[PDB]
DNA sequence: CGCGGACGAAGCCATACCATGTGGGCTGTCGCCTGGA
DNA sequence: TCCAGGCGACAGCCCACATGGCATTCCACTTATCACTGGCTTCGTCCGCG
RNA sequence: AUGGACCGCCAGUGAUAAGUGGAAUGCCAUGUGGGCUGUCGAGCCCCACGCACGUGGGG
């Protein structure tokens, strides 16, 4: 009940996410210095992949305040009416004294101290919750210091309302404890198989308009980029992913979607400068009933060059999978598919022909 | 650790009286930014990082522009006099100052040449001694010379702003 | 009559069990910092796979007034009988008053201060003793200050039940030093074998609903991370284990599944967000009559890089292992199994095929 | 005449035996702090070990009340018979009033206020003596303040009994200076060879069952731990030990087992968690004809790290014997065993085979 | 001489914590760890101008500084409300107000006072977060200063913390006739 | 029978809440070769 | 023999970013143990030794 | 040769048994490094042959 994912992907000269002052994230794994992608930024494009085709919009915010309000309006409330309204709304769950809040702006609805994560018809339904004690909310508003008033059991209820994005990735709500769902999927961070220094790409931004007595240009500077052959996996835990959709055929859904956007996303961190749109070179779908197993040590002795890194890399992980498969011996499903027909790679299992055509068969045999 | 600076005191000495006089061995020694420095820099070496933080140095140093060619604070208060006096942007040298103190040995020397150069390019005063003795100093202790450069250079910079006014 | 199991486990990068400030616990060892994985971390996770399979739910908590509480609900008593029933059967132990409770909460079962650790049967047990003395538990309830009405005697014999993860890991309860249990098996903090630094990771959680247009991000933050190549190793001590147990067969399950589980487990601490989930690239078991021997000495000279740290790691364990075998002769016997077929480890005993049959051929020799 | 030991062992991440707080003890030697472990429960693990072996069972204790009073209810005596029996053994062997005691807890026999150091088979035989005499202690209890009866001779000389830990070790009692037995070994602190800080752990024992709204541990603290490459050394007066247990074979055991029992052996403090065992990477067992040497000078000048300490400690400690060896000339014997074949340590001896081996040849040629 | 610096820090820090976050955030990632650790690269900004021209002054500086900055929100919130006590005197009145454990923080409170200038560094963060987890009112300034003359001796820093931890619970138990 | 060694006999005992400020001492360098003084 | 010069020719300039963001709750344990020995005074007698 | 000379406070000791820091996270949106260029006589010694212009051999 463990979907495994493995893939090689090379990514050309790029830089996919930066660190905080621009230079390319990396790891010291086995003595060497690696360039990383962190996992963040790949199950964010797969959120926005899976949730883009499975229009669910499963909305990550802080100002919830805002929308809240902005429905408020939309549906016949003023607007003094439908900011303290959504303030109620937010302010009536009352754990501690309320919900925690920010520090409060000038005149601008105030952010949540908290990061909320719902779907757009979770707001609809907690403005409704709002429009439903109209002369209520009025009646605080009179006050000069008002307090919750809305029935927080039935809005608490709203919070709980998952997604397909809610219940791969999971939530967390540190002042509402009853509403935080654990992630079912283990998604990991893709270091390169060989060790890359990062290079120094010196650019200058030019001012098309001249000037006598000089022809310096616009701007200076460095942007340091990095390209490299990454190695990616994630784990799907299927019961408690079914768990948390409740459905089977949902959950099946949740998976193949999944599967298909980890193989078929790449990031757009530096994207339109350094057009890096790639696919990976190896794909290999492991369905494991007892754990999840990962194949990052075959990448601890880093890969010394000169030579290619796809063939070394394929090969090299079909070594470690034929030996820790044997070490590790488990009634197992392998399927696998790759950009490469040069070598034979039988420990990996049957070499299906396409990614979606491995991932359907794999899906289907994972039930 | 002053048995360092005082070699690295002759060496910038000696170089800057070479560059100005010398061309042919100035635009010999520029061309790394090597068996020129094994020709030149190598009396003033007594740890290779040490004999790299002399020659690299040393190239810096002839790869400077001619108006501040021919012309203790350290590497901090160097960019703090730059930024307050010559309208260097101090959201950029902090941020430049973070990337370099971050880094490993090999990767100050990979950034240090671009920034000491355009801070150069003001005639800013580097007093070039320690600054040997600090890329020297970078392999005994990595952090604790990166720390004396951003601290120092956020203490005169604000020292010296309300010292303005 | 000591299993020993060693293995060297390869993590990537990742973080398994935090400080109380993010970083990765380290050892300054051999003058070189070295991160670590606790030991409790493993135990845990170790217990929670063993009671996993032999489903017999060791729980530890503190809260047993209230699900003792909660079994009495169960069967029949009002809340407020329920609630003073379990309050009795703690107060009725101890050789004070009862066993130190301290500053209830607010509408729900005070916790005890002492923490428990029992199996589900006991809990239920427990209420069925509370739930034959009904008369007794509503005329105490009838006071103010009631005190205890319950036969500690079998109260207290219930409370020593003992359990697969009780008998390997042990108990201690202050107040009834006579149900104190004395773990079995030695388990070891995880340390690296070679220095490793911390990794800072700066992240960001970009906000939907944008307000200026702006790409200002919800918050921004650097949690650290680590990665490396851990060596891990346990003892189990059959003698004490066999008396916990009692039985020979029951003791016999119970370290098989302590050593499958300790190979297959790894801890569920930042997990979600980095998938460290790995098998050890080295299996050692051994089985000697003397003593049990650790060989954390071997990696105390930290290992300089640039090249693996997998093949040079086994070989210089085999390279240790080889010379202080021939320096503290024993009759032991030795077996491993590996996940490199490039080097031969001779003085590692004989390379069995897999690490079940590993075990399995080591835990009939013991 | 003085068999003189000295070793090298390096404990990983660990705390052998916390001070009052928990911290390790440590030292402050040549300026620098030195995690320890005390001279006491070194001396404790080794004599449980050699009594272990030879099962003579030197029970140190106060309770001796309890025990003879047990003796004499399995031999047939009441209850109050065996315990007013038990008093007067001990109450017939001080001054007057026997010696002293402390107040009684509970009805159970009282705790005298100093440590015996007794075998069992000498609490039997003082349950013997009390036997011989059952109407004269039945009579003696008929009283409300009774006195001696016991024949104080035998029973004194039956506390005179030796035994090995009590030959090695040594006895002391102040209310009998004629059964104090002087101890012949000299057993010394361990103190790391380099300066080492404590380290804390985080560690939040969480309880298992979920609370209704939030979820927290069940505890959270911190215990301290340190690692390190302890030097450890002790001395063997044969000449002394002889004495004491009278034979030269019986002695010669005792010491063979002794030197046995200082190697394999390693505390039993925080083990059961921390699974710390390991042995001495380097032993320099010396016979000196004229006086006891150690080591620990070599060791003032802590070390500086961040490479291994196995190897500087092993070649320092030879630097250290060979020119001490040049300027103290004697016509000693040398050996050494070491679990490290990269040096080769000349000063030390006659490099044997294995610990066993250098321990038999050692005793031998004593 | 060094109080007045101690309590220049505490005043912008104590403002700017709770009026930005920038500044909250670069210092709340360097409670209890060195001041060249590469993590609180980004706290100079803030700290770096206020230390006087020994480590163990910049070393409070920085530690209490990020103390401050790393407490939760109720005790900023509590904070922000609007001869003197060093911190033993904070735990006396933890432990008699707020019901904490007297004999638990009498051994963590003698457990800290017996160590060297770095385990007052390394047990120091958590115990003051405990404290301000419990709200108690503890003053900065002779925090840090304290753990400035915390280097020259472990006696004159320590003894005094003891004494008057103790010498203030009985004041306080005395005074509840 | 003659006697060693060890103890014991007391005199003695003891109604008109607060504090601490300190430090300072060690080290060696080059460019080499021809010409002229 | 020692001080001093020298040692083909080796580029000049000009420009260097603006902004926005930096999270919350909770948990902090128990009990048992804490020694004696003495540094006074003379003599007579008493139990054990030879 | 000093209110001193001679002069041991001292023989015994496990601090012990138990413990996840844990759940959540695009660092991002923008950039010419540029204008200019042929690589074409002092040297230290020996010997040989020499048209006293030099040529070759061994150091």
């Amino acid at each position: 009940t463990f979907v495994d994912i493995h893939a090689i992907q090379t990514l050309p000269y790029s830089n996919i996410n930066r660190d905080d002052l621009g230079s390319p994230k990396t790891v010291v794994y086995g003595g060497k210095e690696r360039t990383r992608v962190s996992s963040q930024s790949w199950k964010r494009a797969v959120r926005h992949e899976v949730e883009a085709r499975l229009g669910d919009k499963a909305v990550r915010t802080r100002r919830i305040i805002s929308e809240i309000a902005k429905r408020l309006r939309e549906r016949g409330w003023d607007a003094d009416l439908a900011d303290a309204g959504a303030r109620q709304v937010v302010l009536s769950v009352g754990k501690k004294s309320g919900i925690k809040l920010e520090k409060e702006k000038d005149s601008e609805a105030p952010a949540t101290s908290v990061l909320f994560y719902l779907p757009v018809p979770a707001i609809d339904e907690l403005a409704a919750i709002a429009d439903e004690h109209r002369d209520a909310v009025a009646k605080e508003a009179a006050k000069k210091t008002p307090k919750g008033i809305l029935p927080a059991d039935r809005i608490t209820e709203v919070l709980k309302s998952r997604n397909v994005s809610v219940n791969l990735f999971g939530r967390m709500l540190a002042e509402l404890p009853s509403t935080e769902v654990d992630g079912a999927v283990q998604f990991a961070h893709a270091f390169t198989v060989h060790g890359t220094t990062v290079e120094v790409d010196f650019f200058t931004a030019v001012d098309d308009i001249p000037k006598e007595n000089d022809h310096g240009s616009g701007h200076m500077n460095a942007g340091q980029f990095s390209a490299g052959t990454f190695y990616r996996y994630a784990n799907v835990n299927l019961d408690r992913l079914v768990e948390n959709t409740g459905d089977a055929q949902t959950a099946r859904t949740a998976v193949a979607e999944f599967l298909r956007a980890f193989l078929s996303t790449v990031p757009s961190g530096k994207q339109n400068a350094t057009a890096a749109m790639t696919l990976p070179d190896l794909v290999h779908i492991a369905v494991r009933f007892d754990r999840p197993i990962s194949f990052a040590p075959a990448f601890e002795t880093a890969l010394y060059g000169s030579d290619g890194y796809t063939l070394r890399a394929c090969q090299e992980l079909n070594n470690y999978a034929e030996r820790l498969r044997e070490v590790w011996p488990d009634d197992a499903i392998r399927g696998y598919a790759t950009v490469e027909n040069k070598t034979d790679l039988a420990a990996l299992g049957e070499r299906y022909d396409s990614y979606p055509a491995l991932i359907d068969a794999m899906v289907a045999a994972a039930f | 650790s002053d048995y360092i600076l005082q070699h690295a005191d002759a060496l910038v000495k000696r170089v800057s009286k070479l560059i100005v006089n010398e061309p042919a061995a100035r635009a010999a020694l520029r061309r790394g930014v090597m068996l020129a420095a094994h020709r030149v820099v190598a009396p003033y070496v007594p740890v290779h990082a040490v004999e790299r933080a002399f020659y690299a140095v040393a190239a810096i140093m002839a790869a400077q522009p001619r108006s501040a060619r021919d012309q203790r604070p350290n590497l901090g208060v160097s960019l703090a006099q730059a930024v307050f006096d010559k309208g260097l942007n101090a959201d950029s040298t902090e941020q430049r100052l973070h990337l370099i103190a971050r880094q490993n040995l090999d990767g100050v020397h990979r950034h240090l040449p671009r920034l000491v150069l355009y801070l150069r390019s003001d005639q800013v005063h580097i007093d070039w001694g320690i600054l040997i003795r600090d890329l020297a100093r970078w392999g005994h202790t990595p952090r604790h010379v990166a720390r004396e450069w951003v601290q120092d250079y956020h203490r005169t910079l604000e020292t010296l702003t309300r010292q303005a006014e």
